[PDB]
DNA sequence: TGCGAAATTCCATGACAAT
DNA sequence: ATTGTCATGGAATTTCGCA
DNA sequence: TGCGAAATTCCATGACAAT
DNA sequence: ATTGTCATGGAATTTCGCA
């Protein structure tokens, strides 16, 4: 068999709700699976519709060959389907309730949930503005087993920036404290 | 002037006056039998009123007011007085076109790595199509690779917002562009100051220096236009497939498209390429690397028969920029401060600020 | 198609198919290993399609169409169907720009008198001077005598009057001018053929037809300009003294003035010439007929390294006019019926309509 | 002595006044001495200022050195005088009551007159409209002592409307009855 | 039948434009 | 059913002045 | 080690423009 | 404180297929 490559797959899934942020409430998140690289898209609903309008971006730079999601509605709508079928992208589910992708993946999606919590506290609206930097973020994060970050095996080159503090990523004492002040 | 004329009238030899003449007088007035007939020798004290008045008729150049002036007079060195004048008629100097061309052009390395370099320019407006009036065309100057958005307005607000969705996927080290007020705002200084963002802009009316992004724009209209043909130009939902269809689009003199050059590897589009399916990424990597490397650069062509190019301390004239009617098409001269490079000039402009200058909008100052 | 790919399985030869290659089959599709990889033979009942899908992704010429292709596929001369489907492409041909230059130009005779041929134009409009705005520019052909009118439009009624005072001094056989509304209404054409004028038109966008009286044009405004340098732009008392001034320039080529041209001898203006302050009128006359006949004239330069010239017969296509915003440059293909000279024809435009034109305004049909 | 030339000498007179044309009432008449050449200009007055207006015309064409005249009170005011001084052109007066010129000039003005007044009857309002083809035929009329037209002669070639009619000038039976019936 | 300098000629460059 | 033109000022070439 | 045809490369042409 | 670019399609050149 073919060695893994870029646009092979990828995994998409929504997040959210969230607290408002300029309209939006949920991100839409995309992860090239060889690669690791992150596209996210701030959308007003987890629909079919908001997906194909986040997607029709992304595939106006890169088509995927398969997208790999859960049985989300959004997902498995007819719609969604025809929208795949049009553009050559074949798609595939994990098994309800038994969600399964790679364990790079998986770690990824664990990151981007935890990193976006870590912001999300004491500016809880503010999160639409900082999507760009998080996905730079997310993307100069070099990858234990592989070693490089996603943005030098998409490209084949070292980035403009390079994040060098491999950071926290778990709340302080004071967000701890202010997070649960959120969550009341 | 009467001295020199009055030796001269007695047979004595001055220098100028060839000897073998006959240099008599006549009607009060000093005058020479020529092969071309009789004429006038006025003394040295009437001759730059002479040559103004001639070279004033209709404002003429060299052998336009010398023809004027031969038919009544004769002296020494005539073209030389001539044009002494025409290098001091500021209305000739500042109205007369050029005959000198520029220098040729240069062919600036091709950015090293993708994300060195950006080039950005708005097009529009064009037809409404939803409310949308304009284009953000972004082009990376390694790949070519081209990223578009519709804007309601060429605004330094629409470009951030554009730029920063695009720069969610990576940082530019450097933006060049030209002098659009959405681009020279110090609000979209700070945005790109903010992010270690190098903003580079062109000279300005020069848009040969932001070439590759000028270039890009007319590939984009002409697909879209194609695209649109007998149907109405409703371009705004064209946009996102124009970008994919030009970012896939070989180059015949680079044998690579700008996603290939972008990514070394073709994504899910209709004849994908698949000679590297057999490679491990990393060695796909190393072959994008080596791709890169040796890619087709243009050389500088040759200069034309008859160009200049700006030395230090030359007299040189920037062109006015946008002349109302009847009015000249060229600045008062100044001078050449610094040679940034061959067809790129510091002047001070005689007011005098420093202004960064093509050779293009420059004419080197006649008669000295 | 299928059956042509049949024999060619069991390794029979066909004519095209270089016999040296494995012909095989996999996946239901008819494969050969080649030099630069593994590809896909369609039969030939496939190709079109193919062809088509290829070039529609971006439109795409004859290379950056066949490196699309030969990612995925083979068969004998590719690049023959590739340029028979550029060659349909309606959207391609009427979209793209020529890279065919146009023949030599054309240095037609200079009229061999005053007054056979005047060419006739408009400049405007200028900033307003005593109400008026425009300048009828009326240039005789052979001596370049030039005169001038100011109007307050560029009308026949405005043209009619000014040229009623000028037909006082002479008739002229021709007047040619281009097709501003002016000179093309049938008011204008029943003033001339009331007088025995026989009007001329140049061929539709080609003021190089009208080269004589445009080039004046630039001498007038060069002079206008110069003559209101820090004044303010009041025109109208100027143009006598501009008429003037210009009628009485040497042309340096020449060695002659519009003015001596005309009649042979200069009037009491400054610098006046009197070389001939001895002949009769008689012996002045004759030697103006002798300097008339033999008057510079240029020669057709070379023809650059890829030009075209029509041939009856040929699809070509005429330059759109103004195009709008995101359309075509160029009309649908339309055969060449006459060649009036290598560098003007007439066209069937498909409508039909015969249309006179340069070839300036031309390009030759792509692709046969 | 020099051989004589166009442009050596203009001589100019008034005709008039005339019944109104377009608003017109004079006829400014200049003559070419050598030539015979005429140039002709409505005016609404014989002032210095309609003199200097019409002349400006002709000057921006060809520049007299003399322009010969009577003693009309147009031409000796010194408005007239500084013109033609800036002009460089030299003023020249008839004596008072003896008008002189030349034969060639003499004729030549007798011409216009009375070819003026053949066209003027029938039509005594519409002379302004004529001015032009009278002028043509003035200027393309045969010279019985030069053996040429003024045409020729300015010129230097034969003109696209030669006048092959050597006409009557003469007034027919009718027009002498009508010309009696206009003037009372 | 020759030299240095002046005069003339050559000629690339650019700007006039256009239903 | 017609068609490029020509002022400009450095350079290249010719002529002039002298011997 | 040479020929005819196909494939590739070369490259003049033109169009993007601009406080 | 900077700088032209590159798709296009005939032509010129190289390569391919065969012997
Ligand atoms: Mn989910
Ligand atoms: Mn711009
Ligand atoms: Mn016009
Ligand atoms: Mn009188
Ligand atoms: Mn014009
Ligand atoms: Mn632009
Ligand atoms: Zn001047
Ligand atoms: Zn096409």
């Amino acid at each position: 068999d073919r060695p893994q490559k870029p646009f092979d797959k990828f995994f998409i899934d929504y997040i959210g709700p969230l607290p408002p942020s300029q309209g939006y409430l949920y991100v839409l998140v995309v992860v090239d699976g060889m690669t690791g690289f992150t596209w996210l898209y701030p959308t007003k609903a987890p629909s079919t519709s908001a997906t194909v309008k986040s997607l029709n971006v992304l595939t106006s730079i890169a088509i995927p060959k398969v997208i790999h999601s859960d049985q989300g509605a959004a997902f498995t709508s007819s719609t969604f389907a025809e929208w795949a079928k049009e553009r050559g992208i074949h798609l595939e589910f994990s098994t309800p309730y038994h969600p399964q992708s790679s364990g790079k993946v998986e770690r990824k999606n664990s990151d981007i949930k935890r990193l976006l919590t870590k912001l999300l506290v004491g500016r809880p609206t503010k999160w639409y503005d900082l999507l760009p930097v998080v996905q730079l973020a997310l993307n100069n994060t070099y990858s234990p087993v592989l070693k490089y970050t996603p943005h030098q095996l998409l490209f084949g080159i070292d980035s403009n920036t390079p994040f060098a503090n491999q950071d926290t990523l778990d709340l302080t004492r004071e967000e701890e404290l202010s997070l649960l002040q959120e969550i009341r | 002037l009467d001295a020199e004329l009055d030796q001269l009238l007695q047979g004595h030899y001055i220098k100028g006056y060839p000897k073998q003449y006959t240099y008599f007088l006549e009607d009060g007035k000093v005058k020479v039998s020529r092969p071309e007939g009789v004429k006038i020798i006025p003394p040295q004290s009437d001759r730059q009123k002479i040559v103004l008045q001639a070279h004033n008729l209709a404002h003429t150049g060299r052998e336009a007011t010398l023809l004027k002036i031969a038919n009544l007079y004769w002296w020494p060195n005539m073209r030389k007085d001539v044009v002494k004048q025409l290098g001091r008629c500021q209305q000739c100097l500042i109205t007369n076109a050029s005959n000198k061309a520029s220098g040729p052009i240069l062919r600036p390395d091709r950015p090293q790595k993708p994300f060195d370099k950006f080039f950005i320019d708005y097009i529009g407006p064009l037809p409404p199509s939803q409310g949308y009036l304009y284009v953000l065309v972004v082009v990376d100057g390694m790949t070519g690779f081209t990223w578009l958005y519709p804007t309601k307005a060429p605004s330094t607000s629409a470009t951030v917002k554009s730029l920063n969705v695009l720069t969610s996927i990576a940082i530019p080290k450097v933006i060049h562009s030209d002098q659009g007020a959405a681009f020279t705002s110090s609000t979209f200084a700070e945005w790109a100051k903010e992010r270690g963002i190098h903003l580079e802009f062109s000279t300005p009316y020069h848009p040969q220096s932001s070439g590759k992004v000028e270039r890009k724009n007319s590939d984009i209209k002409r697909l879209l236009t194609k695209l649109l043909v007998g149907r109405p130009t409703k371009w705004y939902d064209l946009l996102p497939v124009v970008q994919l269809a030009l970012n896939n689009t070989y180059s015949p003199v680079l044998k690579y498209t700008p996603h290939q050059l972008l990514f070394g590897i073709d994504s899910n589009t209709p004849f994908a390429n698949q000679d590297t399916l057999d490679l491990t990424r990393e060695e796909e990597l190393s072959l994008l690397q080596e791709i890169r490397t040796s890619l087709y650069h243009p050389s500088t062509p040759p200069a034309s028969s008859r160009s200049w190019s700006p030395v230090v301390g030359q007299l040189v004239q920037e062109r006015v920029a946008r002349p109302a009617s009847l009015r000249p098409r060229w600045h008062k001269p100044s001078t050449v401060l610094k040679v940034l490079n061959p067809r790129t000039v510091v002047i001070l402009d005689h007011l005098g600020n420093n202004r960064t200058v093509s050779i293009d909008n420059l004419k080197p100052t006649s008669h000295q």
